């Protein structure tokens, strides 16, 4: 049907969290760098905040240039 | 990040919590790791080296593990 | 990668989020009575 523009690469949900099994080549790589763990990525109250950052300041095209 | 604290004590006598949900129970010859910088009202707070139970315990029933 | 972390930390501070490298427990109040003491006492003596 239809998809996002500035985002859509990230697999995250407000019920279960980031999708570790299929995470992006940058996503997990930052999480291991700033010090975040897979527990916070599965936290609907922490992963939400970490995702809201990428949706405004990450972006797969925005980080490219 | 952080882990187990350096300061520890050996309990030399038993202790019993009852209905408080904030106390630590043990026997004689057990070992506890201090989680706080100083005592309060003779109560000290720590984590047991055998069960990972936490709570306030009596300092007087214990002695340091220095030297 | 390396520049994205320098701007992440600024976002997480606005919600009080922290990375899992930077989390620990807390300490409870205390009981309603003083801490007990071992079997150590004096011995009664005549006047």
């Amino acid at each position: 049907g239809s998809n996002f523009q500035h985002i859509g690469h990230v697999g995250w949900d407000p019920n279960t969290g980031f999708d570790l099994n299929n995470l992006d080549p940058e996503l997990k790589n930052l999480f291991d760098m700033c010090g975040i763990s897979e527990a916070q990525l599965k936290d609907r109250e922490t992963s939400k905040v970490i995702y809201d950052f990428i949706e405004k300041t990450g972006g797969v095209e925005a980080v490219k240039n | 990040g952080s882990h187990m604290k350096k300061q520890k004590v050996k309990t030399i006598f038993p202790h019993t919590a009852g209905s408080n949900k904030t106390l630590l129970s043990f026997a004689q010859g057990d070992v506890i790791t201090l989680l706080i910088p100083e005592e309060k009202d003779g109560w000290l707070y720590g984590e047991h080296d055998v069960s990972k139970a936490r709570g306030w315990f009596p300092s007087s029933y214990t002695k340091l593990l220095e030297e | 990668l390396p520049d994205v972390a320098q701007r992440l930390m600024q976002h997480l501070a606005e919600h009080g989020i922290q990375p899992a490298r930077n989390m620990a427990e807390h300490i409870p109040p205390a009981p309603n009575w003083p801490a007990p003491t071992p079997p150590v006492q004096n011995e009664q003596s005549r006047p």
